[PDB]
Parts: structure tokens; C-alpha cells; sequence
């Protein structure tokens, strides 16, 4: 068992139940994270929004530093602790098969660029802001599949796919020797809507004689159809490495698995003046 | 094995059918088999309507599973003359290409259309002989795959080498049959179908002639692409009505006003359409020259006099007619095209506007806004009535008597 | 019983239907539903459809979804949740129902499918998400392209090469493939040959359905999915029609969909107002000023320009096309050419038709080249075949064509438009594909020159046959008037000021006051008189139309104006037929004929010089000033 | 959708043919008869329109539709003649058609000793249909014969309108009370809008005192057929209450309300919408609404007060 991974999951559960922002208009101790879970039950949502500034204000920012440095390693631990808080409050959001909940972080400090993408930042929470050029269609993805064998007839549930159609090598029934025959069960598999967005550099950054670089940004969760072509959006996610399936020397490709898209061009006509006045000092 | 005893009664039934069928005290099937020996043409044209009057059980078993009765027919013909090809001729209803559902699979169907193009000659293995690499064991394998095009799973029991010296091969040619445009509805594109020939059935038709082909509708793995194996290539009240109408001296005035009744006046223009649809006489000189019998009429004038309405009336009146435009038809539309198959890596020909409409009227719209590279192919088809294309090493001449 | 079937004791809905004790009770209730259900008049709606199915030799049984939910809810809730196991059991129910009335039906067809139509919930291609997976969703759109009828595989029977035995039958799925490892007679892993004698094939066709142009929001791109047609559903949807695909939203896994960086299996196709809205059309059209109310309602965001609103309103309804003894096809689409100086809201009229007409494709003259308007023969990057992609004139069948900047066009694109304005067909023969598609639509262009001393043949960069195909020639002249500038400036400011239940009702009341007839009622009024009401030309003044064209052609020769051919005479009947459609009448009276002549006269007199405008207005003032 | 055509001269052999056609197409189509040239001359006495009410003359129901009903002659204190001389001549000519139609449809059922009593008092009255320069109306009598061309439609079970046109033919229509006589073996069919606004109709009427099988003992034909004919104001209280008694116009929308609501979520219950409780709620809704009509006997289904927000 991961000793460091269990400590982050235990601290993440208490952050969503003890943090509360005091309102300036009413003066009542209202919990923003507790009220956000109740709002996801009426609208039937599966994506939460957690601000990074609230994580740094607790325990002297000890929890926000472990997530911003190693985000891919603590990714299954953050999703496991979130399901425990939802089950305690509103357990009706689990039955659809269990629903897949994703965490979308917003309002990030440092906003990196495309030229600053290096190999040392692989597996850390970054923020890349660019212009959207080309977008793909809305297609599902095989997340947690279920393989059923033909000999032992065992339903192997909770089968993760690391960007490849992976199959189980052994059947849980000890009275079987099947290492190839496997059938995919669509009625017991968890599907997620993924979309690849090819972003480019910003229009305001026009340097000297250089080549325009592109980055394949993969969106998951409720981030589908959120980055329209022609609008500069602020992406947020982790830098993943997607290999070449057609070649299966292994060639790799630098990707960016984002989880939240913030449109800069987008942000009641009277509310447009109170936002710009409050965002400044 | 019950199939061994049933196969003996089928072969014996076909042997006695030829030695007993007679018409007007004359043996047609017996005289056709004896005359083919001196000519040395292993073929026999057996009509499908003659098997109905002889035995109803024979015609029923042939139309049900022809993949097993046809190979048994070739063995009975050779026993009488002592491999002969069986040619089946049907004179029943013509089934269109659009009415070929899943109920006609492995059944004798009759088609009628114009051949699009013709591929080259291909060799088909029938009696293969393999030889081992260690003990050098020579064994002969008889390929009885009648419903097959290519080598679908070659039987190889593989240290065996197929001997190309002591092996028999037969001829095989691929064809492309298109449905009749008279039955194709408006707003739709006529489909095609790939056929296969064997033995004397290769190099017999001309890409641009309407013939009747009776074959078996089947499928093969390449979702599967269908195919039809070619087996044989082929009132009194209505005649009296046409003879009495020709005797009327006012026939030249009746057919003139009947063609395109929307356009008023212009008796000299409507009179040329009757002479254009009839045409002259295709005379063939004994020296080797051919005279042009088709009439070409060019229209010109100010727009607004129903120019496009007159061209659409001729297409609906003439049996064989293909409507085309000016800029919408390039070199691959007006003439024949040379396309490459991405599956077999072979260059196959394709019919165009002046190729599929052989023997009819080709209505072209906007002849003044045409290009210069497409004007050379039209001038060659208006004098010699032929299309000579020598591209990609393919020198084929197609008749264009439009 | 029906009470024990509601208590779902399984973990999922697909597991409860597959139970033997549940499937036997479901098929039992479905058998009595097709024999005991009666309509409001005391007649069995499903009893008559069974007898008519065997007489026509069909395998499609239409079952209304609204008639099933009003009786038993157990058979209606499980159909929208798991339509896979529900359609398989109900298919055998319809087969047993036809055997009772016609026992000799098993020799023709072996399986009878069910055509489910009329769905309560309607969804589009953009609202397709992960929650609609494995559910019958009714999606409506326009068919763009389609494939051929390829025989699919269902019951494949393989043959062994080591013994000669037949292995099968095996159900072939459209997602995975059958891979036989061991045999049942020789136990070997040799190659198996597919027998072409004992395999039951089926029809298969892939049709790409796109969203309708009247439902796509402005500023976005339309979406398209893939529709699979099986059994007798093929050869039904044609490229250029509006159908309602009522299939199941499934998904397929592809090997190239994961390394480079949603198929809907149809079940029933139906080609395309209520009873309360039909009675309201006769009450409004009964007034004597119904024609003036429609002209004032056309483009409410533009003040003035009453002569241009009469041409756009007549082009939306169109004429009545009819064949002449199977020889000629007279067109009925009114072609309007918007000409004049830019700045008079010329491009704003084209955007109004795209949001009101049932099928309007907006195009331009700069971006749209040769293939941007007509069809094309492109190569597919997947199947490596020469496909056929539609253009602006191909995807706008029986609709309105909107082309911007008609003067800035190439010579190769002007000839293709003239060829489609007379025969209403675009013949394209490229890459050996000789196809003659149809193109019947009202082309409403808007070019830019306007010198009043010069005629229309010199101001507009066009030819003579191009200008002759247009029925109405609208000419706008930017004049100087202090009275018109005050009324136009007030309407602009009034339209920019006004740009939770009490706030929404106040916004709808301000929009209806500025249009005075609402916009939602005008959209359904045009489509109602275009597919049901067809006015005729019975009892009309044939001598009056001959005298108008005789005086119009005699004045254009002595003055040297635009020559009037025979195409201008047929444009009067097209405008007169459109006026009768606005009044919901089946006959064109003398009032509609006098209004169609004034439109052609005003479009021809104003399209000349200054000296010709002051001369033709005095001689042709008798036909315009009606009694 | 089959429209058979058979001559009536051969029937006076074709008895079981019409008996098997009233179940599918129901509406029969005749053709030639004894009246040919005199049928077109009846329009001379059609442009009258000069009679008041008292169940006679035109009925100005408001607006462009009217029904010129002409009462019979033997009925006392219910006569109002005018200038319809051609209408009275066809009253006796078409009277034989009503008796001959029973010999080819009612004769095959049981016997013929019952159809002679319904067509004996001659109490039927014609109804002339006119339009000035259409709601789904149900037939009043049991038999309805009317010469026309189109007009009729279908409200062949594809819920679609069928506009047929047969020149020189007679279109027959079946009533509503005739279905209950044949334990449900008939189907009604209304009309539709058409440019031809000149059609003559004729509906027969059973006698006032006649039994209606066994289920029509307490309710005769005079009490049942007079309900749909008086809803077009004496009595005025009984005419308004009969129009509001049609509970199907408000109870049919409830059977589909919860069906379209539970489908989007798949109510006080949390476990969706079971079929055992959904069918019980429909029977309880028709039972609760039945007590509202029983305790009120002019209610036009009033609305309830919506829950307003506080402050």
C-alpha cells in the first residue's frame, strides 16, 4: 500500500468538510464545498470545481504543494476520497454501475506557455493558455471496461485502460487456463466522453521569425464542447505522454490531459461591471 | 453416405435426357453435341425451358442449388461423347439488378444490361499437383470450387511445392454489367456488378453492347461483395399497329407536334428531331470502311426559347439516352476513364457518357463554354464514331455510334 | 401478473428482461395488446394493420408509441431503457400474430420487424451525450450522402478443410468478429471457408445525417453522425430530404480512433403544426388586407423599402411546378436579384430568410468556387473510393438559395448557375461518375455595381443570359431626403434601447409591438401553403396578359432598354400564384393578377435610365392603377 | 384501403359480400340508381334559406356552416314547407333505398322480421348541407347515404386522411347507434375541408318507440340520438351541461403527463415510476374526477390556485 498516497487522500476528505468562506454580505459561515455537492444532486452533475487558492490557505499550503508537484500519482487517490464525501452526504449520486467523478481545478497561480513545456514538468499540475484552432467531435472513451471470458465465464470488472485496449491475462477462477479469449461487456463498462483539441499560440504574442507550435489537448469529464475555435481559452490539466499505437524503439508524443477550460473572451448586463471591479486590487 | 447414391441418379438422369429429347422428329441436343466434335468446341447450349417439359423434379433441383447440379452436368456430357462447358439459356422474366435481395443467394437469376468494360485474361487452377520437399511425394488435388473467384483457402496439407508444369489451367475473365437506364428511377445513380467468365465465355462480349446474361447470385469474402458467375451469354397485335401507322401519309406531321408539346411553333426544329431519332443506315463496306449513319444536329440561338426543355424531351423519348452538360463533364465523363483498383492494383476501364449510350442520342448542354482538351475527344467520335485511348499502356478502341 | 413485473429485482434493466420467467410474461402481454386495443371509434387499429401486411408482402409493422403508453406502462418504460432485448422479444410476438390470421406467411418471410415511430422526446445531433447510450432516440435531420446496398452477414456457417463438415450457425455482430479456434469434429486450428450456400444475408447501408439548416444556431458548425439501415430500411432516405431517424444511439470502438488523437442503428424512418394552429390560418387569411400584413411583417428590423419586401415574400412561397405531358418541367421558384448601392441593409435580408425558411443554405461568391455551389467527386480518406459531396445548390432542394456578392464571381461559377436556373438539374460527369442531380430552389443573390444614367447591362458586371433568368430585378437608389432620414434614425435608436417571470413577459411584449403578426406564426404560414394548397390558373384574363407584354416589348425596342423575352412572361404567373398562396386560395382571381404585373413593371422601369423611367411611368400607369 | 364496386341490380348472390365489407372499410360506395338526371336538378330548390328554427330549415351556428334540415310530413305540429319541391320528390324515391339496404345487410343477420319495423313510420328527416361564400361531427342516425365526390376523409388504420374521388357514385356512411346493435362492428368517419361546398346529405332515423336489443331497454333511440343533435338552446341548461360532460378532453392529457415526465428522469415516490402504481393512478384519476361531476349535479373545469412566493 502507498503510504504517501493514503495521507493525501485522508487530508483531501477533511478539506471538503472543514473549509468554509465567510460571506461579506450576510456574515454567516457558509461552506462552499459542502453546498457544491448538494447542488450537483439536482442538476445531476459529475464534475466539481475546487479553487487552488483555498488549498494553499490550509496547513500552510502543505497539501497544495503535493498536488501541484505530483498530480498524476495522486490522481486515483483524489478521486477515491471524493467518492467517500459524496456517499456520506447524498448517496443517490452513485447509482446510474457507479458514476465516475472528476475534479476540475480552476483559478491557478502560474500560467505557463507552450514554449515552456519541458520533460521535467511531466506529471505536474500546469496551466497553458492559448488559442483554439481545430477541434474534433464528441466521441466516447473506454475507461473502466469489463472483460468476460468464455471458459471460466468470469466477469472481470474494474479494468483500467492506459490509452490502449488492454486485456486481462488471467481469469479469477483458478480452474481455468485462458490467456487470450476475452469478450468485452458493454453493459458493465464505464464510458467517458473525451475530445482532442489542437490549440496554438496566442494572437497577441507575435515575436520574430519563428514557427507556430501546436499542442494536442485532451479534454475529459464535463469539459467537452467548451473550447470553441477562435477564442483564447485558459486550459488546466496535466502533461501526459501518449505513445504510438500504430507502431505496436517506441516513439512518444507530448500531450496535455486537461480537466477544466476557462474562456478568457467570455468573462445580466449589470453583473459585467461588478466582476471587473472585484478582480482588481 | 446417402449423398453417394443420390449423385448416381442425377448423372444417369442427364445422360438419358439428351438421348431422348426430340422436337418435331428432330434431335437438337444430339445433333449439337455431334457437330461440336469436328469443330472442336467443348460447349453445349442447353435451354432452361426444355428441362421443364421433361421432368419437373430436374428443373426444381437445378434452380435450388445450382452449385452442385452444374458440376454433375459436365460429367454426363463427357460420358456421352466418349471437360465440356454447360451453357444455360433462360427465356423467362428478366429480374432487374435493383430487385436482388438476400432471397436470390445461390440461385439461378437472369439479368440484362450493357457491359461496362472488360479486364484481361486470368488463369484459374483446376488440377493442381504438389510435391514434398523431403520425401518428394507427388499428389494431385482436384479443385472443385465452382463458386469461387480467387484462391480462397488453398488446400495445402506446408513443405509442399505446387508444380506449374503438370497442372491444368482454365481461362477466366472479369466483367462489369450495368443495369438498363430505362428502369433506373430519377434522382438515382445506376449501380454495377462484377461478373466472372470461364472457358469459352471469355473474350465474347464487347464493352458497349446490351446482352442477356444468366448466372448465379452469390457472395464471397473480400460485409461481403456480391458477384455472379456467368453461365451462358445470349406480339402480333403490336406489329400490326406499327404497320398501319406507317401507311398514314400524315405521320410526319403527327410525330412532329407530339415531340415536346410545350414549345409552340418552330416546325423546322421539331421536324429535325424525328429524323435524328430514326437515323440513317449503317452501311459496312467490304474493303473495311464504315460509313457514318448517325445524324448530328447543333442548336444555337438566344436563350429563353426552351433550349434545356427540348433536350430533356429527347432523353425521355429515346430508349438509350444520357443527358450531360458542358463544364460538368471532363475527360473521364464524356469519354472512357482509366481507374486503378486500390484492392487488386489493376487498371480497369470505366464507361463514360458517349460509351454507355452506344446507339442512342447524347444530349449535351452548354456546348460553347466547354474546354479545349475536351473538344479533341468529341471531334474524333463525330467522324470515325470510335474512341481511341492509349494511356497507361492500354490501347483499346471503343465504338461510339451516338 | 402485471403487478409483479414492475418490481425490478435485478441489478440492471437488461438482466430483468433476459430472465425466462419475465420474458414469457412480457411476450404474453404484447400478444393481447395487438388484438384487444381499439381506437376512439370502436375499431382495432392494430387489427387492420396485420391483414394489410400480408396482402402487400412486407416485413415492416408500424406500431405507434403513444398508443402503447396509454394502456400498459411496463412495456413502454422498458423499451426506452433497453431497446435491444425488448425489440428481440417483440419481433416474435408480431410473427405469431400474423400466423393466426395467415398461416401461410412463414413461407415468404421468416422474421417480421417493428417500426416504432412518433416519439414523445425529440433530440438533435448536438444534444447526443453519454446518457442516451443504448436508448431509442428520435433524431431529425437532412440526409446529405449515402452508400450502396451491401449484403451484410448475419448467420455465417464456416466449413472445415480437414473433414469437410459444416460448422454453424453463428450470429454475426456488427461490432466484433467471429473467430473459431477449435472444431467439433477434428479439433484443429486450420482455416475455415465461408460457405456461400447456407448463409442468411441482409441489407446494409451507411447514411450520414446532418443537422437541419433551420435549427443550427448562428455562429456555430453543424454536426453529423452515421446511420445504419438494415432489413428493408435501405433505399428509403435520399440525399436531399428531411427524415426522422428513430433509432438507437449506440457506439463502436475503432483502432484508428485512439491513435490519431457514435453510430446510430436506425429502426424506423419517416420522411417529412397542430389542429389549433390550422384553424387560426383561415381566420387571418380571411381579411382583405392579408397581403399587406405579410409584406409589413417581412424583415421587421428594416424600415421602409416596401418594394423589396414584396419580392422576398413572393420568393418564399414560390409557384406550382407541373410537368407538360412528361416532356418539359416548368419551374416555379421566383428568382430575385438584389441590386443597388450597398448600405441599404442588402445583406440583412439574406440573413432573415435563413432564420425563417425551412431550408436555406447561405453561400457567398468569394469563398464558394466551382464545387462550393454544385456537387463534387472527392476521394474518401478511409474507404479510398470516389465519393460524391454535395454543395450549396445540391443540399438546398425545394428550398431557398442565398448567395452573397454575385458580382465578384469567377467565369467558371457563373455558367453552372445559369445551367441550373432553366432545367433545374446539375449534370456532373467527373472521375467516371456520370450523375444528373436535381436542384430546384429560389436563388436570391445580392450583387454590387449605381449610375442612374447607365443601364443595368453596364452597371452590373454580368451577362445577358444571367440577368434574363431572374424574375424580379430589385434596384435600390440611395437618394437624399430629409424626411426619410428622420424616420430611419428613430427606428435605429428604438431598436437598440430594448436590445424572473415578469422580466421575460416584458421582453416578449416589446418585441411583438415593434413587429406590428408574430414571427413564430409567419414561419408556419409559409410551409402550410407550400405542401397542401396548390392554386390553379382557372378563369383568368388571358387577353389582359397578352396586352401587357405587347406594350412592354414595344417600348423597350424604340427606347433601347432591356429586351423582354418569353422568360419574363412566365414570371408574371409565378408571382400571381404566390399571391394566392398568401390568402389560402386554390384559384387565382383578378386581384392577384393585377398585383403581379405591378411587381414586374416596377422592377423593369426602375432598372433603366432617368429618361426611360419618366417615360414608361406615364404609359404603363393604366395597368398599375387598378380600378 | 380497398374500395370495392358492385352493382345493386344483381343483388335484387351479393348478400354476404356487403356483410364482410362493413367491418373493414365500413363506408360503402354505390353508383347508379333509379335517379340520374333528376339528381342534378335538385339544386334549384337548394338556394332557399328562409325558415326559422323549430328543428327545420337552416341552422345558423356561429359561422359559414349551416344545416338545412327539413322535417317530415306525418309529424304533427312540426311542419314548415317552403320552395323545395325537388326535395319532397326525392323523399319518396330514396325511401326505397333505405329499405333495400336492409335486405343486403340486416337480412343476413338473424332474419328480416326486424328491419321492417324500423323503416315503417317514415319519421326520418333529410338534412341539407350548405356552406357560405369543420369540426369532427358524429353521425346522428343509424344509416347515412349522401351523393358527393370527396369531402369525407379518415380521422387503412394509419390515422391519415384519405380523400377519394369517384365520379357518378354514391358514398354511404354508418351511424353511431348501429355499432352497438352489431356488438361493435362499425367505424365512423368525419369530413374535411374541400373547395366543393355543395353536397346533399340524408340520414335515416329510427322510430321513437322501438327496443334497442337488450342493452337499450332503459335508453331508447330517441333519448340517445338526441344528445349529440342538441349540442349545436331548449333546454339551455341541458345543452351546456352536455358539452361540459365530455371528460375525455381533459382526462386524456393526464394519462400521458407522467409518461413523458418519468422518461426524462430514468412525484412523492423516489423509486422512479412503477407500472403497478401507474395503472392504479390512472384508475384513481378517473374515479376522483367522477365524484366531481356527481357532486355538482355549470362547471367548465376550473383551475387551481398556484403556490405564490412569499413577501
Amino acid at each position: 500500500d502507498d503510504v504517501t498516497g493514503e495521507k493525501v487522500r485522508e487530508a483531501f476528505e477533511q478539506f471538503l468538510e472543514d473549509f468554509s468562506v465567510q460571506s461579506t454580505d450576510t456574515g454567516e459561515v457558509e461552506k462552499v464545498y459542502r453546498a457544491q455537492i448538494e447542488f450537483m444532486k439536482i442538476y445531476d452533475l459529475n464534475t466539481i470545481y475546487i479553487d487552488y487558492q483555498h488549498l494553499s490557505m490550509r496547513e500552510n499550503g502543505a497539501l497544495a504543494m503535493a498536488i501541484s508537484e505530483q498530480y498524476y500519482r495522486f490522481l486515483p487517490f483524489l478521486q477515491k476520497g471524493l467518492r467517500r464525501v459524496v456517499r456520506k452526504y447524498a448517496p443517490e449520486l452513485l447509482n446510474t454501475t457507479e458514476r465516475v467523478f472528476q475534479i476540475s481545478f480552476f483559478n491557478l497561480p502560474t500560467v505557463h506557455r507552450i514554449r515552456d513545456i519541458r520533460s521535467e514538468k511531466i506529471g505536474s499540475l500546469l496551466s497553458i493558455s492559448g488559442t483554439v484552432t481545430r477541434t474534433s467531435e464528441v466521441r466516447p472513451e473506454l475507461y473502466k471496461a469489463s472483460f468476460t471470458c468464455d471458459m471460466c465465464r468470469a466477469i472481470v470488472d474494474n479494468v483500467e485502460q492506459s490509452f490502449k485496449y488492454t486485456e486481462p491475462t488471467f481469469c479469477p477462477n483458478p480452474s481455468c487456463e485462458n490467456r487470450a479469449f476475452w469478450t468485452l461487456n458493454v453493459t458493465r463498462s464505464r464510458f467517458l466522453d473525451w475530445q482532442k483539441v489542437r490549440i496554438q499560440e496566442n494572437a497577441n504574442e507575435i515575436p520574430t521569425g519563428s514557427m507556430p507550435r501546436t499542442l494536442d489537448v485532451i479534454l475529459r469529464g464535463d469539459s467537452v464542447e467548451r473550447a470553441k475555435p477562435g477564442d483564447r481559452c485558459k486550459f488546466t490539466g496535466v502533461e501526459i505522454v501518449v505513445p504510438d499505437v500504430t507502431q505496436l524503439d517506441l516513439t512518444y508524443k507530448i500531450s496535455f490531459l486537461a480537466c477544466h477550460v476557462i474562456s478568457i473572451g467570455s468573462n445580466d448586463n449589470e453583473r459585467d461591471q461588478e466582476v471587473f471591479l472585484n478582480s482588481l486590487s | 453416405s446417402p449423398n453417394d447414391d443420390d449423385n448416381t441418379e442425377i448423372i444417369k438422369s442427364f445422360k438419358n435426357f439428351i438421348l431422348e429429347f426430340r422436337l418435331d422428329s428432330q434431335f437438337i441436343y444430339r445433333d449439337q453435341l455431334r457437330n461440336n466434335i469436328l469443330v472442336k468446341n467443348y460447349s453445349l447450349t442447353v435451354n432452361m425451358e426444355h428441362l421443364i417439359g421433361y421432368n419437373e423434379d430436374i428443373y426444381k433441383k437445378l434452380s435450388d442449388e445450382p452449385s452442385d447440379i452444374i458440376p454433375l452436368f459436365e460429367t454426363a456430357i463427357t460420358q456421352v461423347a466418349k471437360t465440356f462447358q454447360l451453357i444455360l439459356n433462360s427465356n423467362a422474366n428478366q429480374i432487374p439488378l435493383r430487385d436482388l435481395d438476400s432471397e436470390h443467394v445461390s440461385k439461378i437469376v437472369r439479368l440484362s444490361g450493357i457491359i461496362i468494360s472488360t479486364s484481361v485474361l486470368s488463369s484459374r487452377a483446376t488440377y493442381l499437383s504438389i510435391m514434398c520437399r523431403n520425401c518428394r511425394h507427388t499428389t494431385s488435388i482436384t479443385i472443385n470450387n465452382f463458386n469461387s473467384i480467387t484462391g480462397n483457402t488453398v488446400s495445402l496439407p506446408d513443405p509442399y511445392i505446387i508444380i506449374h508444369e503438370s497442372s491444368k489451367f482454365i481461362d477466366q475473365q472479369f466483367l462489369k454489367l450495368q443495369e438498363i437506364p430505362e428502369l433506373v428511377p430519377v434522382g438515382e445513380m445506376p449501380r454495377n456488378l462484377t461478373m466472372t467468365c470461364d472457358r469459352y465465355l471469355t473474350n465474347k462480349v464487347i464493352p458497349g453492347t446490351r446482352v442477356t446474361i444468366v448466372g448465379i447470385y452469390s457472395i464471397y469474402n473480400s460485409i461481403r461483395t456480391p458477384y455472379i458467375k456467368i453461365l451462358g451469354i445470349q406480339t402480333e397485335e403490336e406489329e400490326e399497329e406499327f404497320l398501319q401507322l406507317s401507311r398514314n401519309p400524315k405521320l410526319y406531321e403527327i410525330l412532329t407536334n407530339s415531340i415536346a408539346p410545350s414549345i409552340f411553333g418552330n416546325e423546322d426544329i421539331k421536324k429535325a428531331i424525328v429524323c435524328l431519332l430514326m437515323g440513317g443506315s449503317k452501311k459496312i463496306l467490304p474493303d473495311g470502311m464504315r460509313l457514318r449513319g448517325d445524324i448530328n444536329v447543333l442548336l444555337l440561338g438566344d436563350p429563353g426559347t426552351a433550349k434545356s426543355q427540348l433536350l430533356k424531351f429527347v432523353e425521355k423519348v429515346s430508349p438509350i439516352a444520357v443527358y450531360t452538360s458542358g463544364k460538368g463533364s471532363s475527360a473521364a465523363g464524356l469519354t472512357a476513364s482509366v481507374q486503378r483498383d486500390p484492392m487488386t492494383r489493376e487498371f480497369y476501364l470505366e464507361g463514360g457518357a458517349m460509351v454507355l449510350a452506344d446507339g442512342g442520342v447524347v444530349c449535351i448542354d452548354e456546348f460553347d463554354k466547354m474546354r479545349d482538351e475536351d473538344r479533341v475527344a468529341i471531334h474524333e467520335a463525330m467522324e470515325q464514331q470510335t474512341i481511341s485511348i492509349a494511356k497507361a499502356g492500354i490501347t483499346t478502341v471503343l465504338n461510339s455510334r451516338t | 401478473t402485471l403487478e409483479s413485473l414492475s418490481n425490478v429485482k435485478a441489478n440492471s434493466y437488461s438482466e430483468w428482461i433476459t430472465q425466462p420467467n419475465v420474458s414469457r410474461t412480457i411476450a404474453r402481454e404484447l400478444k393481447s395488446f395487438l388484438l384487444e386495443y381499439t381506437d376512439e371509434t370502436g375499431r382495432s387499429v392494430y387489427g387492420a394493420r396485420i391483414r394489410t401486411l400480408g396482402e402487400m408482402n412486407s416485413e415492416s409493422l408500424e406500431v405507434n408509441y403513444r398508443h402503447l403508453a396509454e394502456s400498459k406502462a411496463i412495456l413502454a418504460l422498458f423499451l426506452a431503457k433497453c431497446p435491444e432485448e425488448m425489440l428481440k422479444i417483440f419481433d416474435l410476438v408480431a410473427m405469431e400474430a400474423t400466423e393466426l390470421h395467415y398461416p401461410d406467411y412463414a413461407r415468404i418471410h421468416s422474421e417480421i420487424h417493428v417500426r416504432i415511430s412518433d416519439f414523445p422526446t425529440i433530440y438533435s445531433l448536438r444534444e447526443l451525450r453519454e446518457s442516451n447510450l443504448s436508448s431509442l432516440v428520435r433524431v431529425t435531420g437532412v440526409v446529405t450522402r449515402r452508400t450502396g446496398v451491401f449484403p451484410q452477414l448475419k448467420y455465417v456457417k464456416f466449413n472445415c478443410l480437414k473433414c469437410g463438415s459444416i460448422l454453424g450457425p453463428f450470429f454475426q455482430d456488427s461490432n466484433e468478429e467471429i473467430r473459431i479456434s477449435f472444431c467439433t469434429n477434428c479439433k484443429s486450428k486450420g482455416p475455415f471457408r465461408v460457405n456461400g450456400e447456407k448463409t442468411v444475408y441482409r441489407n446494409y447501408q451507411r447514411v450520414t445525417l446532418q443537422e437541419a439548416p433551420g435549427t443550427v444556431p448562428p455562429g456555430r458548425l453543424p454536426r453529423h453522425r452515421e446511420v445504419i439501415l438494415l432489413a428493408d430500411l435501405v433505399d428509403v432516405s435520399k440525399p436531399g430530404e428531411e427524415v426522422e431517424v428513430t433509432g438507437i444511439y449506440k457506439n463502436n470502438y475503432d483502432g484508428n480512433l485512439n491513435a490519431k488523437n457514435t453510430i446510430i442503428e436506425a429502426n424506423s424512418i419517416k420522411r417529412r403544426w397542430t389542429e389549433e394552429e390550422e384553424r387560426e390560418f383561415r381566420k387571418i387569411s380571411r381579411d382583405r388586407g392579408i397581403i399587406d400584413k405579410i409584406i409589413s411583417s417581412m424583415a421587421p428590423s428594416i424600415y421602409g423599402h416596401r418594394d423589396i419586401k414584396t419580392a422576398v415574400a413572393c420568393s418564399l412561397f414560390g409557384g406550382v411546378p407541373k410537368n407538360v405531358n412528361g416532356k418539359h418541367s416548368i419551374r416555379g421558384d421566383i428568382n430575385v436579384l438584389l441590386l443597388g448601392d450597398p448600405g441599404t441593409a442588402k445583406s440583412q435580408i439574406l440573413k432573415y430568410v435563413e432564420k425563417t425558411a425551412h431550408r436555406a443554405v447561405f453561400a457567398t461568391g468569394q469563398g464558394a468556387s466551382a464545387v462550393g455551389l454544385t456537387a463534387s467527386v472527392r476521394k474518401d480518406p478511409i474507404t479510398k473510393e470516389w465519393t460524391l459531396e454535395g454543395g450549396a445548390l445540391v443540399l438546398a432542394d425545394k428550398g431557398v438559395c442565398l448567395i452573397d456578392e454575385f458580382d465578384k464571381m469567377n467565369d467558371q461559377d457563373r455558367t453552372s448557375i445559369h445551367e441550373a436556373m432553366e432545367q433545374q438539374s446539375i449534370s456532373i460527369s467527373k472521375a467516371g461518375i456520370v450523375t444528373t442531380l436535381q436542384a430546384r430552389c429560389s436563388i436570391i443573390a445580392a450583387a454590387n455595381p449605381y449610375n442612374s444614367t447607365l443601364p443595368l447591362a453596364q452597371n452590373v458586371s454580368l451577362t445577358e443570359p444571367i440577368l434574363s433568368r431572374f424574375d424580379i430585378l430589385c434596384v435600390v437608389r440611395d437618394l437624399v431626403d430629409e424626411e426619410a432620414d428622420e424616420r430611419l434614425a428613430t427606428f435605429v435608436v428604438d431598436s437598440h434601447v430594448r436590445s424572473q417571470l415578469n422580466a421575460r413577459q416584458r421582453r416578449l411584449q416589446r418585441q411583438r409591438k415593434k413587429e406590428e403578426i408574430p414571427q413564430e406564426l409567419l414561419m408556419k404560414y409559409i410551409h402550410y401553403a407550400r405542401t397542401k394548397i396548390y392554386p390553379k390558373l382557372h378563369q383568368m384574363d388571358m387577353d389582359k396578359v397578352s396586352r401587357v407584354y405587347a406594350d412592354l416589348r414595344r417600348e423597350s425596342i424604340s427606347t433601347g432598354s432591356f429586351p423582354i423575352t418569353v422568360r419574363h412572361l412566365e414570371s408574371i404567373l409565378r408571382i400571381a400564384e404566390s399571391f394566392a398562396k398568401m390568402r389560402l386560395s386554390e384559384f387565382v382571381s383578378s386581384y392577384d393578377l393585377d398585383r403581379a404585373i405591378k411587381v414586374v413593371v416596377d422592377s423593369f422601369v426602375d432598372a433603366q435610365k432617368v429618361s426611360v423611367r419618366r417615360q414608361l411611368r406615364r404609359s404603363f400607369a393604366i395597368y398599375t392603377l387598378g380600378h | 384501403l380497398r374500395v370495392p364496386v358492385i352493382d345493386l341490380n344483381r343483388v335484387s348472390q351479393l348478400l354476404p359480400v356487403v356483410r364482410a365489407i362493413l367491418l373493414q372499410h365500413d363506408t360503402f360506395l354505390l353508383k347508379n340508381y333509379a335517379n340520374k338526371a333528376v339528381l342534378d336538378a335538385l339544386l334549384a330548390g337548394l338556394t332557399t334559406k328562409d325558415l326559422p328554427d323549430t328543428s327545420q330549415g337552416f341552422d345558423a351556428n356561429f359561422v359559414w356552416l349551416e344545416q338545412y334540415i327539413f322535417d317530415t310530413d306525418p309529424q304533427l305540429r312540426f311542419d314548415r314547407k317552403c320552395r323545395n319541391e325537388s326535395l319532397c320528390s326525392i323523399y319518396s324515391r330514396l325511401f326505397k333505398l333505405g329499405l333495400f339496404f336492409a335486405q343486403l345487410c340486416v337480412k343476413s343477420v338473424v332474419s328480416s322480421a326486424e328491419l321492417q319495423d324500423c323503416i315503417s313510420t317514415s319519421h326520418y328527416a333529410t338534412k341539407l348541407t350548405r356552406y357560405f361564400n369543420y369540426v369532427t361531427f358524429l353521425p346522428t342516425g343509424v344509416l347515412t347515404i349522401f351523393p358527393c365526390a370527396k369531402a369525407i376523409r379518415y380521422k387503412t388504420t394509419d390515422n391519415s386522411w384519405v380523400s377519394i374521388d369517384e365520379p357518378d357514385c354514391l358514398l354511404f356512411h354508418t351511424g353511431t347507434l348501429l355499432a352497438r346493435w352489431s356488438q361493435g362492428m362499425h367505424t365512423t368517419s368525419p369530413l374535411q375541408i374541400d373547395p366543393r361546398a355543395n353536397i346533399v346529405s340524408l340520414t335515416i332515423w329510427p322510430p321513437l318507440t322501438t327496443p334497442i336489443s337488450s342493452k337499450g331497454e332503459g335508453t331508447i333511440a330517441n333519448h340517445l340520438l338526441e344528445q349529440q343533435i342538441k349540442a349545436f338552446y331548449y333546454p339551455r341548461e341541458l345543452s351546456i351541461l352536455r358539452l361540459q360532460d365530455a371528460m375525455k378532453f381533459v382526462k386524456e392529457l393526464f394519462t400521458v403527463c407522467e409518461t413523458v415526465l418519468s422518461l426524462n428522469a430514468l412525484l412523492p415516490k423516489r423509486d422512479n415510476l412503477t407500472t403497478l402504481t401507474n395503472k392504479s393512478r390512472t384508475l384513481a384519476f378517473v374515479e376522483r374526477a367522477e365524484s366531481w361531476y356527481q357532486q355538482v349535479i355549470s362547471s367548465n373545469s376550473k383551475t387551481v390556485l398556484s403556490s405564490k412566493v412569499q413577501t
